[PDB]
């Protein structure tokens, strides 16, 4: 009664219950496999999809909307994805449904995010091949050493009025190309946090207004989160983003908790009982209660793929 | 595989 070990996948929550699907272990996980955690009670509820089921990856993009979930892009057994699936999780047995969306989708990629905003999904960033799109691609030389692959800065909206796909018109200093960063909405702002891009795992942190399409860099006072990327961004109120974990520039296993107060314009360490327990590429899903549950992700460098500790654990957090 | 990039 207990979901295999696994980073890379993907958790979306209503504040009450915790969906997990996909990622791999030591390879993937079985993509009709929908895992589900009662936040209040603690335990575990796995069913079989049907329909359109996505193909297993890691590295995917998911989000719940009313009870319903959508996802975008990742990585399969043969690279990555610009498919989007959407799979009603109120109704019978559930259905994936692969909407094959208006207008000019993303490039495929992973390691990306996602803002909600009202009738929007909102994509950022990512990991993938090659984009005639807005914004800027960056290759990753040692990609080139079949497909070579790169980070991009794309901003993507689909309008789920109609599914299509779109991009606005930002204003201000966007944010690097960048990956394994992490993205949280609060009203209407898109704070994204950290990531991956060249050879640095970054510490900066920017939002972009929903409305205005404009990019603002935050830059706090004093002390600041190491850059890192893997790492969870989770909104736990109108006022503050709770992260967790991630992975350095110089590959160190992140188990620092902190809390970015908006209002303050402040990180605030956040002392926890679970400092043994780094972890990068799990997800992190907020409670209705008041709690952040971290669920899976690798213990140390996941880059050493035969030495890689995956988990299946749940870190709660009472922030 | 999907490792690269992050």
């Amino acid at each position: 009664a207990c979901p295999a070990e696994r980073s890379g996948h993907v958790a979306v929550s209503d504040g009450r219950h915790m969906f997990v699907w996909g990622g791999y272990k030591s390879f993937y996980l079985p993509r009709e496999e929908l895992w589900i955690y009662n936040m209040e009670t603690g335990r575990w509820k796995k069913i079989n999809t049907e329909g359109d089921v996505p193909p297993s990856m890691s590295g995917s993009c998911a989000v719940c909307v009313d009870r319903v979930l959508y996802l975008f892009g990742g990585h399969h057994s043969r690279g990555n994805t610009n498919k989007f699936y959407m799979l009603d999780s109120r109704s019978r047995v559930l259905q994936w449904e692969r909407i094959d969306c208006q207008g000019i989708p993303p490039s495929s990629k992973d390691k990306l995010g996602v803002w909600v905003y009202k009738n929007k999904l909102i994509f950022f960033g990512g990991y993938g091949y090659l984009p005639k799109v807005l914004g800027t691609f960056e290759f990753d030389e040692t990609s080139f050493w079949s497909h070579p692959r790169g980070w991009n800065d794309h901003v993507h909206i689909l309008d789920t009025e109609t599914f299509t796909w779109s991009q606005p018109i930002t204003t201000g200093k966007a944010p690097s190309p960048r990956a394994a960063h992490a993205c949280a909405t609060v009203g209407n702002r898109g704070f994204v946090f950290g990531g991956r891009y060249r050879d640095a795992r970054m510490n900066d942190l920017h939002y972009l207004n929903l409305d205005t399409w404009e990019w603002n860099e935050l830059i706090p006072q004093g002390i600041c989160p190491v850059g890192r990327s893997w790492h969870s961004l989770t909104p736990v109120s109108s006022d503050h983003l709770f992260l967790f974990g991630g992975f350095t520039t110089d590959k160190q296993p992140l188990s620092d908790a902190w809390t970015y107060c908006i209002s303050k314009n402040e990180w605030i360490q956040f002392n926890h009982p679970y400092t043994e327990k780094p972890r990068l590429w799990h997800t992190a899903c907020a409670s209705d209660e008041g709690e952040v549950i971290v669920f899976g992700g690798c213990a140390n460098n996941l880059l050493v793929h035969h030495r890689a500790a995956h988990s299946n654990e749940i870190l709660i957090f009472s922030v | 595989i999907g490792l690269l990039g992050g």
